[PDB]
């Protein structure tokens, strides 16, 4: 109902349904479409963008940056978000050492052509460096105005607490969100380990993959379809997975999911992204699109969200049979 | 000679695009979207240039200056193509651009200059 | 016309000595051949924005001459053209 | 006055063109057309301060022709006005 | 066997072998010969640079600049260091004040032409100046991003361990290592004291002089060599320590020695290298070299570290019969 909400308990306002750049933009889509999606978006209310130094090596960055200095739209109406980690192929390019988030950041802000990003993520955790010094650098972006805000993605609960002790203890900033990957067939993390983060310390979950990369959708209810992106060519590792006994397992599920749908009036692939924003520990949702019909379609999720009803969830669990231990 | 009768004449505008579009393409090469094996150098770049490099070759057979402009046009070319298989040659990516100057074959204000200067030589 | 192409010569000439003169900078203002084009013109013509200049020494040497042979170029078709209009001001007066 | 008559129409020319290539810029240093007036006027008469110039390809187009304009049309009125220093200066002499 | 190590704890990754440019850069050779030394140890993964304003007056600094900007490697996959003490005739001009920390570091960029270092080091301590002020002026120029960490040079670890409580104390950055001299004969403060430091504060130990100035190289069982460091300049204090009786003592057990390196199948200079990297305490061995020869050679060293067993190093011992005290 709530079209816009909070990120964890930050000021900052998100839009329930973001959109995300990884492997279309600079990627399997033209810039041409790059910007009808965007425009799309933006116009349907939607002012979160996220996006990657290591996605079509800098490529959706440009790509992205390019559109919103076209479009000319006003900087402070957007939330632009990037993640960090794997910067290039030497040693020093890579990890959350303070080096590499300085030098990435600024590299990644020089794509966008922005002079900043209103939050960046540590795209995955760094076991080779301390936390101290994570949380020191993410606190020096911030404050060097090159940030606005600092999040983790796929950090376990436990590290995301340890960056948030350190930074009461040094006098630092907490981060204020964690990027988890969420769907009918991927639970754990964000039903289990997160919510007490949220009730505790305010991180919020902006996740990511609804669909599990367009498995969710039911496109592969018979075969992989030609330009999908199971088979682009570099994702043969998602082809595996669809045609796999486990991949046969989901499909059939999904048929089952298919009525539930119908019943509640909708699409699958909008039940699915209205079933991740069922939980008020979930401030948003990644959605991924190569084309404007998927995009206009996933938006509609919203409408949906308010007939998620106890009944209808329950169901659902029954249907995918791996509700996560309480 | 050219415009001989009108045949024999139109085979000069087919002499034109092959160098009003030689050109074209030199310069896309230093295009920052189209940039052992790889430090030096199958390419579009490669592809329609020599789609027309043996097409000079060929009236280069069919002594003066004007005749230079085609021998310069194509000389640099067959030159790197000769070794180390694993800053030299440079000199001869840059005069890749006279290229250019194959146009005087049908410039007649360009050739004009031509002479403009050598009978000027004692200005410059 | 001859104006025009004398130009057009002059730019794709000196646009090019120009890049591969700076090719090798950690500062060469000159991202390709098309895109001295614009320093081509303006030096030619003796404007002068600096929007784009040379670094290096071999740039400010090819520079150096594009000034100059700017001068040269324009400075042979117009004396014409300034000599057509000398008359038909004259003539319809 | 035939040398200002002209600059004028080169210059409301000139920065209205300049001005419709750039409009769509998060960069453009044109205002609006009255802005341009001051880069048409330095432009044509090749002074090239550079407090002000064309960032996209279709103002740097616009802006080549405004600076070989600018030659042509001053190139015109002054050959005259040369002429009669020319005699004056030497009759009285 | 691992190649790319950390420094101390931090999360800065350097290569457990870097290249220095004392003696060498701007003074004894030529800046072609100190282009092909950079071009030849960067190709083989060498990614630490150590130099200091006091090298050559400052002129390493600047040829050390020159190469980067005319190789133009990217920046964020070198790890330049630089260090600061003396750098003026003046009386303001040297110490660890924070007018010279400053303006040194300021001045030794300029050189670098660089934004700045991954490491400043205090060259040397200064008890002329108090250790908080000196912290806050590495903790300045760190967050005012001219540096990315900073370490200590000839310090007692009794500095170091006051630097880093002094840090604690007031929420500043504690140094991450420590620049000690060690090589077969000088092998107190890098086995006794440092140790500790590392496995209680993470402190790190980057060594420099490994060869000794070259003097555990053997080139000079028989006298000077012709064009050898000892024989430069402005070096006579080396070539009194050659000749000297100790100097000669020494000599005598590099012959001893030499054995050892024939039964390891290597070279004096690779096993007085390799050697040094035998304790997880030393992060890095920082090399010097006057031609290509002599660091084509050097990096061998690695080859012969995994064979650097209990029995070698005891019998080593034995030879050198200088093992500190514990
Ligand atoms: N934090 C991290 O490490 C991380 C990791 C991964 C992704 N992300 C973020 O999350 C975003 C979303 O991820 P995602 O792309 O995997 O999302 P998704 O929602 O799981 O999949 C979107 C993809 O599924 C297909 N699809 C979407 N809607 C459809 C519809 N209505 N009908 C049919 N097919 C449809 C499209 O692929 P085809 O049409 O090509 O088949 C589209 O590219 C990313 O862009 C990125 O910003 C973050
Ligand atoms: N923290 C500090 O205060 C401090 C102090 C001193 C040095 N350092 C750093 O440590 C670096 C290394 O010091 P260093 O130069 O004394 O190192 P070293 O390894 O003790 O000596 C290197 C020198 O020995 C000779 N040599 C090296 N390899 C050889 C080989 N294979 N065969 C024969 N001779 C060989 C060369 O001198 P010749 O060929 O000229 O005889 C070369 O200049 C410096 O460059 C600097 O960056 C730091």
């Amino acid at each position: 109902l709530q079209f816009y909400r909070n990120l964890g308990k930050s000021g900052l306002r998100v839009s329930c349904l973001g959109l995300g750049t990884w492997v279309t933009f600079g990627g399997q889509i033209t810039d041409e479409m790059a910007e009808h999606l965007m425009t799309l978006a933006y116009d349907n209310g939607i002012n979160l963008f996220d996006t990657a130094e290591v996605y079509a090596a800098g490529k959706a960055e440009v790509v992205l940056g390019n559109i919103i200095k076209k479009k000319g739209w006003r900087r402070s109406s957007l939330v632009i978000t990037t993640k960090i980690f794997w910067g290039g192929k030497a040693e020093t390019e890579r990890g959350l050492s303070r080096k590499h988030i300085i030098e990435g950041l600024k590299a990644s802000l020089e794509r966008l052509q922005l002079e900043y990003v209103d939050v960046v993520f540590a795209n995955r955790p760094d076991p080779n460096t301390p936390m101290e010094e994570t949380v020191r650098a993410m606190t020096h972006v911030i404050n060097q105005g090159m940030a606005m805000y600092w999040g983790t993605s796929r950090w376990s609960s436990m590290e995301i607490m340890e960056a948030y002790s350190v930074a009461r203890q040094f006098n630092l900033i907490p981060p204020i969100c964690e990027q988890a990957e969420y769907h009918m067939f991927q639970r754990e993390k964000v039903e289990v380990q997160l919510p007490e983060l949220f009730h505790k310390i305010g991180v919020g979950a902006m996740t990511w993959s609804p669909l599990a990369c367009g498995i969710v959708s039911g496109k592969y209810d018979s075969g992989i379809p030609p330009y999908s992106r199971a088979s682009l060519k570099g994702y043969q590792w998602l082809k595996d997975k669809i045609l796999s006994e486990e991949g046969r397992r989901q499909q059939a599920k999904l048929k089952e999911l298919q009525a539930i749908a119908e019943r509640l009036g909708c699409t699958l692939p909008q039940l699915a992204i209205a079933w991740c924003l069922r939980n008020e520990g979930v401030s948003s949702v990644l959605l991924g699109a190569s084309n404007a019909e998927q995009l206009m379609e996933n938006i509609g999720a919203i409408q949906v969200l308010p007939k998620l009803s106890s009944s209808i969830v329950h169901e659902i669990d029954s249907i995918l049979g791996n509700k996560p231990y309480s | 000679y050219p415009e001989s009768s009108g045949p024999a004449r139109i085979i000069a505008i087919v002499s034109v695009m092959v160098i009003l579009i030689s050109i074209v393409s030199f310069c896309l090469e230093t295009l920052p979207i189209f940039r052992f094996h790889t430090y030096s150098q199958t390419d579009p770049f490669f592809i329609v240039e020599t789609l027309c490099i043996i097409w000079w070759s060929f009236e280069f057979l069919v002594t003066n200056i004007m005749n230079i402009i085609d021998i310069v046009a194509i000389i640099p070319y067959y030159v790197t193509i000769f070794s180390n298989k694993s800053r030299v040659v440079q000199i001869f990516r840059i005069m890749r651009i006279l290229r250019i100057f194959k146009l005087s074959r049908h410039s007649k204000g360009l050739q004009i200059l031509g002479q403009t200067l050598k009978a000027s030589m004692r200005e410059l | 016309g001859l104006l025009i192409f004398f130009l057009f010569i002059g730019v794709i000439l000196f646009s090019s000595a120009v890049y591969f003169a700076e090719a090798d900078e950690r500062d060469s203002q000159f991202p390709s051949i098309p895109d001295a084009f614009w320093w081509a013109v303006v030096s030619m013509t003796t404007v002068g924005y600096g929007d784009m200049v040379p670094t290096t020494i071999g740039g400010k040497i090819v520079g150096s001459l594009c000034a100059i042979a700017g001068v040269l170029t324009i400075a042979l078709p117009v004396p014409v053209i300034v000599s057509n209009f000398n008359y038909f001001y004259h003539r319809e007066t």
